[PDB]
């Protein structure tokens, strides 16, 4: 078991699972490992925006540079203070003295930033535009997004930034990356109320109600919920504008919605005045049957009885797609 | 020890295992099958419900399901035309998913479970196969992806139009689960086919507590992706997030629990590290009910390696939100740690005295004294650089000032200035 | 290497062979050669015969030049599991010699996806 | 006060003790005993001279860890601490108990993971 340390495989068989994505490929990485016996590795995280001293740590010994993790807390290298490492950085105050030490491990740290994530940070991924132009620029995403910089405006950085900003040396790449922007800017130029009330009885339709918002919402209807728990606070004086804003006016007849409503003529339950109020302002209002039964029309106060003139919708669990475009064909 | 425990109950439990691995090869219609399946349903089940400990005796139990048998076995069965058989199985999967059982079922028959999704209609199956892919989309990476072209996403979606309350708890977990182990493209995928907009209904629930609680943890989650963080908040659910967080207690539901290990942990301090609001409440939250369970346990130290603590003492120091700040403190205290004061905006008019207070506050105390003979001040800090900070103040670390500009950056970032 | 610079160099001169990996460690081509700079052939590329810096810039922006580089199946195959697979492999090889989009079931399981 | 208690015949009176067939935790701290006695040079000579400090290997031998560290469900930062100079000592009987009782803290204190 010998042979494959001086051919030295064993390093790879650290990298064929350190920054592996591939299940058969790590599978049997692990157990090359183990048939010869050798520690494998944790596969590290890809949030490297995110590593705390630990990983730091942990990943400094998967390198075999562990002979540095000394030196790295005490300076407390994290997932940022990593990333942005440099020449002088390294040399002089990390101690690594041979260049040649360091230009090996800015080769692993790059191929780091070639599996590294970076959803914290983007905005409009920078990553796989790098990625696109060469599969190898990915590595100055993070170098890039620490400086405020993203699609929309990369088509005006001078190369001197990215010398000293962006902290890329290759002049090539400065070359080749500026080049890619000029065009950004040329074919791929980036460029620069309700209409639905939502009534619910505060408990029974709940549900029923957040599934009618869903739907449509994902079919393009402004759509205005009832957010608040409490049904208290401000006593019906934003909600009610609210339904003054919103053209169509959805209700939820649930079972026992309704009978909290009756007799109210003091205009106290809420969802009577937003009855009230929207059968006021003719909005166009939809009631929608899902288990509630008819109830008499005096029981109700005169101000909402007029509910019970419009058409009801029985809501099917199974065809709500059918149901909702039903729904949809009356709105406004 | 309790060790030799264990062994005992397993000394009963695995002959009864070979009783049912016997009942299972005889391929009775429906009955011989299922009734070996409920009852080593049962032999697992009060492993699980072992009121001593009683964990790792159902983790020996999965093991030799998995060493004899293993789960190829309920895999072929799972492929039975006959549903009973199929749903009995699936609910022995549901309880044997130990890490090593997720490795195997996601390497040989995946794409059964997934041929299993395109049928929904028995809300007991559906269950089922919901909280099997809820432990399956724990795995890896290329499984949840392999699981996203596959309608392994659609099928958890087309689940929140229903009621059972075990099923949607299943799927809000499950798509959490996705969420925090999907991948770059992965949420991209989630957001793709509205996401957020199918978390809504069950955040939203008047009829389960954890239900909406991990169903909001969830959007959180997402909102540390600002690809699709203008999405999410265009789905209108960010905000019931702290309302709710407000509304329940750390640790009513700590208690709920007895939680997670050091990495489902630490999948979680970057949502402290957030710029939103969401992000940090839900994470001070389920921060605070693991501190109090790791401090009943007395394992008080892995947050400190994982390191929230640090966030912890910027969630107050910064802070502007009640709920926020009371969360975090209460998490500081079942750690028992050093709440810092919250610090002074009008950070122009900082004298010595708060420049010392803060620059221990940040884990720079280490140079109060060359600060405090510096006379550094609400102005001299501000306006501190590189050669004074290297010469005088001798931070001779780059790595150092490096740091403690970042520190700078965001304490101005938060500065008042209506003085100056 | 991607496309030869090796053998370009070694047209140019059988020994500037000796900057192959000296330019491809910068993510250069043929097809890219033609805009590089001096400079850059200095800085990056760490060749120091200036002459030879000269001389393949000049020979750069002649590729440029004369030698610019510039920028569903037809058959379906269906087959036993076993019997034909070995003859419609052979077919598949054939049709796709001549220029045929051919579309073989590549899956093993006849499973899954049904 | 060691010297006191050697003084008063203090090993030869928990010599009936450590040496009981009845308990096995009386044993086992009357054990205890004499050996953070030991501890003490100048009473040596004298503890070893009562001919007590026999009892506390095969005793040791005999019992197990776990099986008392379950008897306790132990002790603290300092009732720990006033321990470990029983494993620095020179003496056969300090070393064996010191293990003992720290094999079963460390049992107990592993269970709470402390």
């Amino acid at each position: 078991t010998k042979v494959f340390s001086d051919i030295g495989a064993i390093q790879s068989l650290k990298r064929l699972v350190s920054y592996s994505t591939n299940g058969t490929k790590s599978a049997l990485a692990k157990r090359a490992l183990r048939l010869l016996g050798e520690e494998v590795p944790r596969p590290i995280l890809p949030s490297v925006p995110s590593w705390k001293e630990a990983e730091v740590q942990t990943w400094l010994q998967q390198i075999g540079f562990s002979k540095y993790c000394e030196s790295f807390r005490e300076q407390q290298v994290d997932g940022d203070l990593l990333l942005r490492l440099t020449e002088e950085e390294l040399q002089t105050d990390l101690g690594m003295k041979s260049g040649i030490t360091r230009k090996r491990f800015f080769r692993e740290l790059t191929e780091l930033k070639t599996f590294a994530n970076y959803s914290t940070c983007d905005r409009s991924n920078l990553a796989d535009w790098l990625g696109s132009l060469d599969p190898r620029f990915r590595q100055y995403t993070y170098g890039l997004v620490s400086c405020g910089l993203d699609r929309s405006l990369l088509h005006r950085v001078s190369e001197q930034q990215l010398l000293e900003d962006c902290g890329i040396h290759l002049g090539v790449h400065r070359a080749r990356i500026l080049t890619a922007a000029r065009e950004m800017l040329h074919s791929p130029l980036p460029c620069t109320t309700p209409d639905v009330f939502i009534s619910y009885r505060r408990n029974s339709g709940s549900q029923l109600a957040s599934l009618l918002k869903v739907h449509l919402q994902l079919h393009g209807f402004s759509v205005f919920i009832d957010v608040e728990k409490l049904e208290a606070g401000k006593f019906e004086d934003k909600l009610i504008q609210s339904v003054m804003g919103a053209r169509n006016f959805v209700l939820v007849l649930s079972p026992g919605a309704l009978d909290k409503c009756m007799q109210d003529h003091d205009c106290k339950d809420w969802v009577h005045k937003q009855i009230v109020t929207a059968l006021s302002c003719g909005k166009n209002i939809v009631p929608i049957i899902d288990g509630f039964e008819w109830p008499e029309p005096q029981v109700l106060p005169e101000d909402m009885q007029a509910v019970l003139t419009f058409n009801g919708i029985k809501w099917s669990h199974e065809y709500q797609e059918a149901t909702i475009e039903k729904i949809i064909r009356f709105l406004q | 020890g309790a060790g030799t425990e264990v062994q005992d109950a397993l000394e009963r439990a695995l002959p009864e295992l070979q009783q049912a691995l016997s009942a299972l090869k005889q391929a009775g219609g429906a009955r011989a099958v299922g009734a070996g399946l409920a009852e080593v349903f049962q032999l697992v089940e009060e492993a699980w419900l072992l009121p001593a400990v009683g964990r790792e005796v159902a983790q020996g139990l999965c093991d030799a399901i998995r060493l004899d048998g293993g789960l190829d076995l309920l895999l072929r069965l799972l492929q039975a035309p006959e549903l009973e058989t199929r749903v009995q199985a699936a609910r022995l999967l549901e309880q044997i998913l130990v890490a090593e059982n997720r490795d195997r079922v996601a390497r040989i028959g995946l794409g059964v479970i997934l041929n299993l999704a395109k049928e929904r209609e028995p809300v007991e199956l559906a269950r089922s196969v919901a909280g099997i892919l809820e432990h399956m989309f724990k795995h890896s990476e290329e499984t949840c992806q392999r699981l996203v072209a596959a309608g392994g996403l659609d099928a958890v979606l087309y689940w929140c139009r229903r009621t059972d309350p075990a099923l949607l708890r299943h799927c809000a977990l499950a798509l959490g689960n996705c969420a925090l182990h999907g991948g770059q493209a992965v949420q991209r995928r989630m957001v793709e086919k509205r996401a957020a907009e199918w978390l809504f209904p069950l955040a939203f629930s008047k009829e389960d507590e954890l239900l909406r609680l991990h169903a909001c943890l969830a959007v959180a989650v997402l909102a540390t992706n600002k690809e699709v963080e203008r999405e999410v908040e265009r789905s209108g659910t960010l905000a019931l997030v702290e309302p709710l967080v407000a509304s329940l207690d750390p640790g009513r539901f700590a208690r709920c629990l007895v939680g997670r290990g050091p990495d489902d942990l630490q999948r979680l301090v970057p949502l402290l590290d957030s710029n939103r609001l969401e992000a940090q409440c839900i994470g001070a939250f389920y921060l605070c009910a693991e501190a109090a369970i790791k401090s009943l346990q007395g394992k008080t130290k892995v947050f400190s390696d994982i390191g929230a603590i640090q966030s912890l003492k910027r969630l107050v120091s910064y802070s502007t939100n009640g709920t926020k700040s009371a969360l975090a403190k209460r998490a500081l205290r079942l750690l028992g740690e050093e709440v810092p004061r919250p610090i002074l905006p009008s950070v122009p008019s900082w004298k010595e005295a708060e420049v010392q207070t803060w620059l221990q506050q940040i884990g720079f105390s280490k140079y109060c004294e060359s600060f405090r003979e510096q006379q550094v001040d609400g102005d001299l800090l501000l306006r501190l650089t590189e050669e004074e900070l290297q010469t005088d103040l001798g931070m001779k670390s780059g790595i150092t000032r490096k740091r403690f500009f970042r520190e700078l950056t965001e304490l101005k970032t938060f500065a008042n200035y209506s003085t100056c």
